[PDB]
């Protein structure tokens, strides 16, 4: 568990037959997933960085 | 009187001559008559009809609001809602000023009287007239979601918080920053409150980057929140960006020294070690209004756990679950799993047979036609926000001086 | 012209299918009343017209698509980050300094 | 379900215009059960806390439909069947009542069919809030596997072309500007 933790071990834990199962996940899965997190954050991203120009060509700080 | 029945005239001219500019000015005019004269404003609501009547009508309104004079707020409740419905402030968006101070005058008189639930729908039709675009965030969204919070009313406000306001409103050079970190802070909370943790957060990052270069509570409260929130959903304190700030985070970090502790103590990973801390600076935690989220991040705690087992066991007992997440039996181990599965925070399976909960592999191959679709969604946000650029890059083109350095 | 391209394919499959429609339509009523090989052949080529598909050839026809749908979807981030730079470099020209 | 969203919508929209600041019981009562229904917990109790104590006093029934959703928030299936059969509610909340039930009822055997290879008899019989032999029935019915002798139950876990198109012309359209 502290090498799984650690890592370069890459493996999963049957603790119930007591068997080290190897984990070989499939890239695109993996891939898909992040992929769309990258595009919520650049969505999000988009939103901050849109955000900053209404505060900035409106002339917006405190006083 | 004389002088205030010489201002109505004026105005009916100017109305009616179609003098919009003319009005607009002479709104914004001295208006000392206004000011020092009172007892008469009634007279002048009545004889003064509608559109831009009922903009001068608006102006006087402001003029009473001004003053400690207000009387019976029902009647002026009424004629405020019977402006608001035939409202036709075309020119309202010159005077934003006077509008703003109108508004924030209004929930201070409801925070007074500690009656938030009506002024929701009454600052949304504010926000609503006052704004150009969906895309504009002005000073009255701070108020709404101060009233929405109050109140523990917070299904209008996540319409209009789920939405990107980009435009900020001058208020004619009377907004200042403090609205905006009380709109965020206010929108954070709410966000927190209906376990959207995510915009949460988001919002208090936002509102953490403010430049300010002086201290205020608001922002201390607002970046306590924010380490409470990043706790709660990534396990860990979020590293505030290098896009930065000012004196802001200078002075917040010697000051925010319990929650950093806090967030110590959580990394250390250690729910009994946390419940130590927490009851040693139970007082300390106390001054947040709310003591229920450091429950949360307890529980947190506690399904992040099961997630590092799941990232690791394939099959786990309940017996040795509680024993690794130190719990006070199995049945709570068994619970705790299904509310995880119920809330899709985990994807696995209890055989109560022989004791084992199988941690099942990610059975999300996705390659259904719900991601297709989702794609999709996210693109006609991106094909909306790209044409939302091209527009202000346009608008950019049009500025005198891009052109002259181009010329 | 991609579109048009295989608007010229289908009419001319769709041409095909007239002509072969008009020939059982007037074998019905004269011409030769059956043609043997050709119309047992064409009536089993309308029987293979429903070209059966199962659960794998859906689970890959849902596969390419997905994957260059995702391709789509990172050539319209590129060109909108495109367009965001273009407007952050006219705006820090616009007002800001330095 | 389409007609209870109806009715909770116009609910809060009658919330929002109450004339005096106070809905009428039976509207408070409606939006209280409705989102016990929804398994909104969060609204539920932020419009309990947001309800005066005056009107919780002159109606126990709204301290009675508080304690279920209590309850339901603690995730007793017997006792949230218990106290759901135990006060009588009128006759604008015992259909919605009945309604929140039959959720309950489906959220349980959601539960017990996706996290529970295998459970004990009495474990089902509390969760679904139902007697043990007629429920082992039910679930036979429902072609899931029961065994008599170690009285374990093991359930079974279970875009047009026109939107298409116009999608892929929007591929074009936006890449070709």
């Amino acid at each position: 568990t502290q090498l799984i933790l650690e890592g370069l071990i890459s493996a999963r834990v049957d603790s119930h037959s007591k068997i080290l199962y190897a984990r070989d996940v499939d890239q695109r899965s993996t891939t898909f997933e992040k992929s769309l997190l990258m595009g919520k954050e650049f969505q999000r991203r988009a939103k901050a960085m849109m955000l900053r120009a209404a505060v900035l060509r409106n002339q917006i700080h405190v006083k | 009187a004389s002088a205030l029945e010489q201002f109505v005239n004026s105005v009916r001219q100017l109305s009616a001559q179609g003098q919009m500019t003319q009005l607009c000015e002479l709104i914004n005019k001295s208006g000392e008559l206004l000011a020092k004269n009172l007892s008469h404003l009634d007279t002048v609501l009545g004889a003064l009809d509608v559109q831009e009547h009922s903009l001068g009508v608006l102006a006087v309104l402001f003029v009473k609001f001004s003053m400690p004079s207000v009387p019976d707020f029902e009647t002026l409740f009424s004629q405020v809602q019977l402006f608001i419905s035939t409202c036709n402030g075309e020119h309202i968006r010159y005077a934003t000023d006077t509008f703003a101070g109108l508004c924030h005058q209004l929930t201070n008189a409801l925070v007074e009287r500690k009656q938030p639930l009506r002024g929701i729908g009454i600052l949304k039709q504010a926000i609503d007239k006052m704004q150009m675009n969906t895309n504009q965030l002005t000073s009255i969204h701070a108020d709404l979601c101060q009233l929405c919070l109050l109140a523990k009313c917070f299904k209008p406000a996540l319409p209009y918080l789920d939405v990107d306001m980009m435009d900020i409103c001058k208020e004619n050079g009377a907004y200042d920053a403090k609205h905006f970190l009380c709109y965020y802070y206010y929108g954070g909370m709410i966000y927190t409150g209906l376990k959207n943790f995510e915009r949460a957060l988001y919002f208090y990052e936002q509102a953490i980057t403010t430049p300010a270069m002086a201290v205020s509570h608001i922002m201390l409260e607002s970046y306590k929140k924010y380490i409470l929130v990043s706790l709660i959903l990534l396990g860990k304190v979020q590293q505030l960006p290098k896009y930065t700030s000012q004196i802001v985070g200078r002075f917040i970090k010697p000051l925010s020294n319990a929650y950093h502790e806090l967030a110590q103590v959580y990394s250390t990973n250690n729910p009994s070690e946390l419940r130590n801390l927490v009851n040693k600076h139970s007082e300390t935690f106390t001054r947040d209004n709310n003591m229920g989220l450091v429950k949360q991040c307890l529980s947190s705690l506690y399904k992040k756990n099961i997630q590092r087992l799941t990232k690791t066991f394939l099959t786990l007992s309940l017996q040795d679950m509680a024993s690794r997440v130190q719990l006070s039996g199995p049945q709570e181990a068994e619970k705790y799993v299904l509310h995880m599965i119920e809330d899709g925070e985990i994807f696995a399976s209890i055989n109560q047979k022989d004791g084992m909960v199988s941690f099942h592999d990610n059975p999300e191959k996705y390659n259904n036609p719900a991601m297709l679709h989702n794609i999709d969604q996210e693109m006609l946000k991106c094909i909306e926000l790209d044409e939302r650029l091209k527009a202000m890059d346009q608008e950019i083109t049009v500025n005198p001086q891009f052109v002259q350095k181009s010329m | 012209e991609h579109l048009i391209a295989q608007h010229s394919a289908i009419k001319m499959l769709h041409s095909r299918v007239k002509l072969i429609l008009e020939y059982v339509k007037a074998s019905e009523a004269g011409e030769v009343p059956f043609n043997h090989e050709i119309l047992r052949e064409a009536y089993a080529l309308c029987h293979c017209l429903p070209v059966l598909s199962t659960d794998k050839f859906k689970t890959d026809f849902y596969d390419q698509c997905n994957d260059v749908g995702l391709m789509a979807y990172l050539g319209t981030i590129t060109k909108t980050c495109n367009t965001m730079n273009q407007f952050v470099n006219k705006f820090n020209v616009l007002y800001d300094r330095q | 379900a389409f007609s209870f969203k109806k009715l909770l919508d116009q609910c809060e929209n009658q919330e929002l215009e109450a004339p005096g600041g106070i809905a009428t019981p039976p509207v408070y009562g409606q939006l209280l059960a409705l989102y016990l229904l929804h398994n909104d917990m969060n609204n539920a109790r932020y419009l309990w806390k947001r309800i005066p104590p005056a009107i919780k006093s002159a109606n126990s029934e709204l301290g009675g439909i508080w304690s279920v959703g209590q309850r339901i928030w603690q995730r007793d299936f017997p006792g949230i069947y218990t106290t759901i059969n135990a006060h009588q509610w009128s006759e604008t909340v015992q259909p919605i009542m009945e309604a929140l039930r039959d959720a309950t009822r489906r959220r349980a055997f959601a539960l017990v069919s996706q996290a529970y290879t295998s459970i004990i008899a009495d474990d089902f019989a509390a969760f679904v809030g139902l007697p043990v032999e007629e429920a082992v029935k039910g679930i036979l019915e429902q072609g899931w596997q029961a065994d008599s002798t170690t009285r374990m139950v093991l359930p079974r876990k279970p875009i047009p072309n026109e939107q298409q198109l116009a999608r892929l012309t929007d591929y074009v359209a936006f890449l070709e500007n």
